[PDB]
Order: C-alpha cells, then structure tokens, then sequence
RNA sequence: CUUUAAAUCCUUUAACGAGGAUCCAUUGGAGGGCAAGUCUGGUGCCAGCAGCCGCGGUAAUUCCAGCUCCAAUAGCGUAUAUUAAAGUUGCUGCAGUUAAAAAGCUCGUAGUUGGAUCU
C-alpha cells in the first residue's frame, strides 16, 4: 500500500497538491 | 483461518455448497467476504475507482473522512462495487474491498446477432439508475469493445462484458452515482425476463433444507 | 441461454415467482421459497414430500404473499375448498 | 500599474548553458527504446507506485 | 377525450401486467386491439382473451401469462417501408433475439419478422417484448 | 478546369482521447512487438480493420438471401482469406467481427520478412526491405507496410542484386577489401 | 406536451425556428450584431499600429500589471487592448509600429486575471513574438 | 541512359558517399482535467504562468532556467469559423411545483387530433 501517498492526503485533504495524491491513489 | 458465523458460511466452508450460484439461485445475503473468497477468490481483481475527501462542520474546524469506491470482479461474469467512508484512506479502502465482495452480483451475458460461441455482450439494452445519473446498456456486435466513459467501461470490463454501447444520463461527474448506476444496470441482466428464460421454474432443495443434518450435528 | 451449438451458456438459470413469473433477482432478500409439507391421504401424516412455492419480495411486500399462497396451494389440491 | 519591471525575472536568472548530450534517436529505433523501457525488463516492479521521472 | 383505443388497451395491459394481475379489463374494444392481441398471444406473451359483446361496443378480459415486459403503442402510425424496418427495431427493441414491432399492413396486421417474410410495409401500430 | 484527380483520402483517425494509459500502452506493445514507426501506423491498421468492421456489419443487417449481401460478403471474405487474415474454413460475415488487428499485422512485408527467418529482429527487418534487399516474386519490394498475399507468401527471397542473395559486395565491404 | 401527429410538420418545424432563437449560440451566430461588434469583423487576426502600452492590474484574487498594448486596427480604425503574452516582451514592442494580434482564446470573453481584455499579440513588426523571445529573430531596425 | 516537343522529376546503371554513422528532429508540455519530476538553482502576489480550477506573498511539483521525463512526430503549437461532444433546440429526444419556465380566467375561428361498427 501506499502509504505515502494517503498520508500527504490526510495531511492537507483540500491541500494543493490533494488533487494529485487522490489521483494516484486512483487505481 | 475463517471460522464462518453464519449458516451459510459454515455451509460453504464444509464443502457443502458446490457454487456461488447456488447462493444466487436463492438470494440469500452474503454477510462473509470468505465465502466470496473461497468461490472466486483466485480471479478477483479490485480496482479503487475514487478516493473523495467528505467533511463535516464542527465546532472547531471540519472534519474529514474518505470515501473509497472499490470495484471488484473476475473477468468472468461477476461484478461487485462497495463504498465505504473511514477515518483513514487504507481502511476506507480495506473496508470497500470488503464492502464490493459482500456486493458481487452474477452478470448474464448474451449474444448480439448470431450466436457462435460464448456470449460477449448484454442480453438486451438494460439501464440503471442511482440519483439522476441514468446509465444504459445496449449489447454491440461482436469485436466492438465497449463504447463508454471510463468509469462504465471498468467495471463492465470487470463483469467480463467484451462489447457493450452505453448511453449516459445526469450528473456523470458524481463518480459514486455513475458506478452506482452502471453496477445496477449490470444486475439487471439477470433479473430482465427474456423468451428463453420462460421455461417453468423446477425448484430445488435449498441450502438450509439439502444440508439441515449437518448444521444440526455441528 | 442456448447458442448456435446447443450448449446451454448462461451462469445459472434463477426462479421465478410462482404468483407473478417474474425473475427473482439474486439480490431479493425478501423473497421465500416456502415449503409445503404433502400429507398421506388416509393418515394425514407426513409423508415426506413437499410443494415448493417462491414468492419475490415485491408480493410479499404489498401483501399479497397471502392470497398468492393460497391459490398456489388450492390449485395443487393442499388447501380445500370454501 | 508601472511599466517599468518587465523582462525582470527573466533578465534576472544567472544564464545556465544547456549540457552537451549525445543525440538521442528518431523513429522506429526511439519507439523502440520505449518499448523496452516499460514492457521488456521491468524489475522494480513489486506492487508500488513507480513512475518514468520520479526523483525519489 | 378519447383517441387511440389502441393506445389505451395497450396502456392498461402494461399497467396491470406491471401491477401482477392475472387478468385485465379493456374496454372499448376493437377490430385493431383483437389483431394485435392475436400477434401478442401467438408469441405466448398474454395467453388466451375473452370478448364480452356488449350491444354498444366490445369488452375484453386478458389473461395475463407474466412475461410480457413491455407492451406500447406509436402514435403516430408512421408509414414504414421495408429499408426502414431496421431503424424502427433497432430503436424499439431491447434485443434483436426477441420482441416485436407491429405493423398494420395490405396483408394484414402482423409483426415486423413475418412483414419481412412477406416482403411488405405498412405502418407502425406499437410493439411489445 | 485540368486533366487531374483530386481523389484524396486519410487512411488513419487520431484517437478522440488523447492520453489514455491503456491505449497508449496497446499501442507502444504493438509498435515494439510489430517494429513500427509511430503510432500512425497502428492508426492505420486500426482504421483498415474498422472499415472491415463496418461493412461486415452492414452486410450482416441485409437479408441472407439478399444478391448485395451475397456478393458483397462474397467479395470482403474473398479479400481477407486473399491476404491470409481471415483461414479459408471461416467464410461467413461473423468471423469478420472476431479479427484482431494484429491478424492484419503479421501479413506485413515486415514480419513475414522477420518470421520466415530472412532477419534477425523485425527492426532488421524493416531496415532490409527499406534498404531493397528484399524481393516478392521477381519485384523488388521496399515497402515494410506492403501487405502479403497468400499466394506470395512462398516467394519471399532476398533479392538476386543484394549482397545477401545473390552477389555484389556492398559500399563498405568493398571499401574495406581495397583497402586491405 | 408536444404535438405527435402525421400533419404537424409545419408546427413542428416552426416552433423550432422560432425556439433556436432563444439559444445564446445561435442567435449570437445568425442575428449579424456580433459580427458588427466584433472588431475583427470575423477575422481569426488582424493588424494594427500600436497606439501605447498599458498595465492592466488583475483580478481581485491575483495581484499583477499585466503588459498589454493599445492598438489600432488598420482593417476599420477601432481601439483594442491587447495582451503581449511572455515576460519582457513588452520590450520588444514599441510605440507607433504595426503588431499582428489574434484573439485570446474564448471567442471574444476575457481571459483569466486580464479583465476586458479578449486579444493577443502575435507578431511585431512582421516577425513573432516567439521568434524574438526565443532569441531566434531580432527586431528590424 | 531513360523520360519529354525539349527538358526536369521518378525509375535504371555506374563512381564517391556513415561511428559523436556532428549525414545531430522538432513542436508543445510535466498540479488536476490529461501522458509526464512536491529534482536543483533563481524570483518572492514581482516578473510571469494559467482555455477552467488555480500557481506566485522565502522548502513555487504551476513562473524564469538546468537536468530528467512524455505526447505526437517531419511535423507540432496558436487564433478564428464550423461539426460531434449538445438528450445545453430534444422528430427520434429535453424541460415548465420549489432550479429558467403554465397565459388571471373562460369562449372561440383557422391549425392539429378525433370512439365501436360493413367477409
């Protein structure tokens, strides 16, 4: 899993880069 | 190990029941992702077709929960699609994957002119709903693909329809709505009476009846 | 369910409602498949053979698995008459 | 609003020459070399997330 | 007020076969809701019908066998030649292995495959699956 | 007015999504596997196999017994059995449905040059017929898209000019052998 | 409801004519006062003599001068404002020469922080904005 | 040589012609949409980018550059018109309670549409 990826989201989830994380965690 | 609760998972766990479409025939609830694993857990792949932040408004600040769609399937004529919302992205999404596997429908496939070989597209045009996004399906000539936007097209290339048109309706943007729609479209298929499934209905033994004697001595 | 061949290609063949002959869908959790149990003629004991009725959840939920089960079973000589 | 900084930024940025690197190839041979990248040999995959620039 | 007795009849058999009755009353009756009732009951969708003879004008009671999905009328009755047949049937009907398009037609009111087998148009009365 | 033809046509459609990471990933396996040089070259076995596709289809909403539809499938599964796509036991308007487009693609001029053993890779392949090494029959062929006949199949050699089939050391051999 | 009958074709045909008009689209392509307004006077470019410089301050939520031109087109006479896209390249045009100007890209609408502005410059003094970025040409003296 | 009035071009010989085969492939981009780097340096709500949402106020994945990557490729970008996408003109096939919307209400001509029935 990763979990970079879902915790950079759960640390900014409207960040500006959260568009990014929650697409490559698509998939 | 799986230690079932349930009648049914004790049933499939002893090897008493043959298939998952002896579940379906009676439309029993499946309450144990095992079982699932146990019949078609060597060809089911998952796909996580959306992570999407909720929040709710607190006194101080917003909370945040994630919502992870999961579309499950083997290739093969089963299809499932599971919601489910977590404090965390890796259990929202665990508790999808679940969720999806608890969901898998059986997905009937048909012929679009002649019949040679095995079916590879829809029985007939078949349209699911789910809050104003309207998705529907209409069987495509053989070598077609699937004519669809990609969100239809993963999880009927997950029901293991080859060669499908699609026409969509609504707010297609509201990602949950559109799988939603697409999986309860795909369900259809088999629910949708047709000329070849009019011959009278020979009832068998069910499950809790054929194999009373060893859930009793269990 | 048949092709070109003659080989029979569907997954599995679902009931039907014996009050409605629609299909009963894989996921109708309220829908029964009632057992009937069939009685000797002199004894009036049980035999051990049954009449098996399906009722999707759509009859049973506008009431009408009552009435539908009562003419599946008169018709099949369980249930008298008046 | 002034005029006055226009090229700023741009005039401004120490001039850093391009690199002298060898041609790379043109055609089929660059499809080719594609083709090889991400279809032939393949190792590190093993169930992460890897893409063709990452710098970590 | 009324138009279509056609309509109507084919309305209130969809409705009753979507509410699961076994039987429905259609009235008034006519020579064009018999025809299509014959091509419906000779492909097993509705079963046998009575016509109560009234003195005014027909009544009908349809006993309802549950495989009729779907039983519509057009309105109006477009002219179809036999090179547009496709297109009707392709926007009419779930499947190319099953359901019907009616057509009243110079050799009677019959569906769109037995149209074809006689190599004639008409126009589109409705269709059922 | 003049004495020419102004008859053109495309013979490719550009995808309408253009970056998709499963087609894209199609499209460079085909490209790698068939020794192409650019994805208009897909395109354009794409868009033959559609066309196929297309009369196919409408051929098969005729009736059985229709003369067009007799002759014209007649004709379309001639054609495909011709250039060894379609096999001849398959000679009914539904096998076209079920073609691939790499059927198309193993009856160019450059894979039967690599699979009949005459080169070392495809892209040797393709580098001999550009460089006129090969010929059909008795024409030297330079064509790598050049579609094989059945029939011409077994009349693939290499060229009784090249200095692989026949004599004439090229520039370099040459060259050297002056040289020492 | 709408009309189904074998005879309504006129209505049919009518009430569509007559409901395009109440498309923005459309009534902006077919009712010629567009065309009238539109400086180009439906041309993809045009010409004109660069009347100034201009700083145009961006939109509230974005703070910056962006460095467009006053020209005007040689084709009609009529004032435009036109943005010079790159950075410096305001320093490539000057006063009183001609610049080849197209539009900005939403067909007549202002784009993104430049408000009121809905053109672009492409070419000064007969040779690209690119060209002269990139170092590839040099202005004509 | 051939071609052609005559030529050119293509084809055909022959001679020379490739190892940074320097006989050098570009045009756009790399936050999302949408394929591809929260790598390095600079700038610091400036300059600029950005079709849209947005980026820039000292760790800028978005600007200016270097490296790398990827999209098409002898082609690629931009403006504009137009078609599909648009079931946002709806005949197929849209809407009208509250999102835009049913005339204040009736009559009423043209128009449109009109019940069963005749081997």
């Amino acid at each position: 899993f990763p979990y970079e990826v879902s915790d950079a989201l759960q640390d900014d989830p409207k960040g500006k880069y959260s568009k990014k994380l929650l697409n490559k965690l698509v998939g | 190990e799986w230690m079932p609760v349930t009648k049914l998972g004790r049933l499939v766990k002893d090897m008493k029941i043959k298939s998952l479409e002896e579940i379906y025939l009676f439309s029993l609830p499946i309450k144990e992702s095992e079982i699932i694993d146990f019949f078609l857990g060597a060809s089911l792949k998952d796909e996580v077709l959306k992570i999407m932040p909720v929040q709710k408004q607190t006194r101080a600040g917003q909370r945040t929960r994630f919502k992870a769609f999961v579309a499950i399937g083997d290739y093969n004529g089963h299809v499932g699609l599971g919601v489910k919302c977590s404090k965390e992205v890796a259990t929202a999404i665990r508790g999808a994957i679940i969720l999806a596997k608890l969901s898998i429908v059986p997905v009937r496939r048909g012929y679009w002119g002649n019949k040679i070989g095995k079916p590879h597209t829809v029985p007939c045009k078949v349209t699911g709903r789910c809050g104003s996004v309207l998705v529907r399906l209409i069987p495509a000539p053989r070598g077609t693909g699937i004519v669809s936007a990609p969100v239809p097209k993963k999880l009927l290339m997950m029901a293991g329809i080859d060669d499908c048109y699609t026409s969509a309706r609504g707010c297609t943007a509201t990602l949950g709505n559109f799988a939603k729609a697409t999986f309860d479209a795909i369900s259809k298929t088999y629910s949708y009476l047709t000329p070849d499934l009019w011959k009278e209905t020979v009832f068998t033994k069910s499950p809790y009846q054929e194999f009373t004697d060893h859930l009793v001595k269990t | 369910m048949q092709n070109d061949a003659g080989e029979f290609v569907d997954l599995y063949v679902p009931r039907k409602c014996s009050a409605s002959n629609r299909i009963i869908g894989a996921k109708d959790h309220a829908s029964i498949q009632m057992n009937v149990a069939e009685v000797d003629k002199v004894t009036g004991r049980f035999n051990g053979q049954f009449k098996t009725y399906a009722i999707c959840g759509a009859i049973r939920r506008m009431g009408e698995s009552d009435d539908s089960i009562l003419r599946l079973a008169k018709a099949d000589g369980i249930v008298s008459k008046n | 609003g002034s005029l006055a900084r226009a090229g700023k930024v741009r005039g401004q940025t120490p001039k850093v020459a391009k690199q002298e690197k060898k041609k790379k190839k043109t055609g089929r041979a660059k499809r080719r070399m594609q083709y090889n990248r991400r279809f032939v040999n393949v190792v590190p995959t093993f169930g992460k997330k890897k893409g063709p620039n990452a710098n970590s | 007020v009324r138009m279509n007795v056609l309509a109507d009849a084919l309305k209130s058999i969809n409705n009753a076969e979507k509410r699961g009755k076994r039987q429905v009353l259609i009235r008034p009756c006519s020579k064009v809701i018999v025809r299509f009732l014959t091509v419906m009951m000779k492909h097993g969708y509705i079963g046998e019908f009575e016509i109560i003879d009234d003195h005014r004008a027909g009544k009908i009671v349809v006993n309802l066998t549950g495989r009729l999905n779907k039983c519509g009328v057009i309105s109006p009755r477009f002219d179809v030649q036999l090179k547009d047949l496709e297109k009707w049937q392709n926007n009419l009907l779930p499947s190319r292995q099953f359901g019907f398009i009616v057509l009243t037609t110079s050799a009677g009111i019959m569906d769109h495959e037995e149209a074809r087998r006689k190599h004639t148009g008409g126009k589109i009365l409705g269709f059922f699956f | 007015p003049v004495a020419r033809s102004w008859v053109c046509r495309k013979t490719y459609v550009t995808p309408r999504r253009p970056f998709e990471k499963s087609r894209l990933d199609q499209e460079l396996k085909l490209i790698g596997e068939y020794g192409l040089r650019n994805k208009r070259e897909v395109w354009r076995v794409k868009f033959t196999l559609a066309k196929i596709r297309k009369a196919a289809r409408e051929l098969l909403t005729l009736d059985e017994k229709d003369p067009r539809r007799l002759f014209e499938g007649n004709a379309l599964l001639r054609r495909l059995v011709r250039i060894g796509v379609l096999d001849e036991g398959k000679m009914k308007l539904d096998y076209i449905l079920g073609l691939k487009i790499e059927d198309f693609l193993e009856r160019r001029l450059q894979t039967q040059v690599f699979k009949l053993g005459l080169a070392k890779s495809i892209h040797h392949a393709r580098v001999l017929i550009r460089q006129r090494h090969i010929r059909v029959r008795k024409q030297v062929v330079n064509i790598p898209s050049f579609i094989v006949r059945l029939d011409s199949q077994k009349h693939i050699d290499f060229s009784l000019r090249s200095p692989y089939g026949g004599g004439r050391p090229g520039r370099v051999k040459r060259k050297n052998a002056k040289k020492g | 409801g709408k009309c189904r009958g074998l005879r309504t074709a006129r209505k049919l045909r009518s009430h569509r004519r007559d409901q395009k008009w109440h498309d923005k689209q459309y009534k902006k392509a077919h009712l010629g006062t567009a065309l009238k307004a539109n400086p180009f006077g439906g041309a993809s470019h045009a010409k004109g003599i660069v009347l100034e410089k201009v700083g145009v301050e961006a939109k509230q939520p974005n703070s910056a001068i962006r460095k467009c031109v006053r020209v005007q087109l040689i084709k009609n006479g009529k004032k435009i404002t036109a943005f010079v896209p790159n950075d410096g390249c305001l320093n490539f045009i000057e006063e009183n020469d001609e610049v080849l100007v197209a539009g900005f890209g939403r067909k007549g609408h202002a784009v993104g922080d430049i408000p009121g502005v809905r053109f672009k410059v492409v070419k000064v003094a007969n040779v690209s904005l690119l060209a002269l970025y990139k170092g590839k040409k040099e202005r004509p003296r």
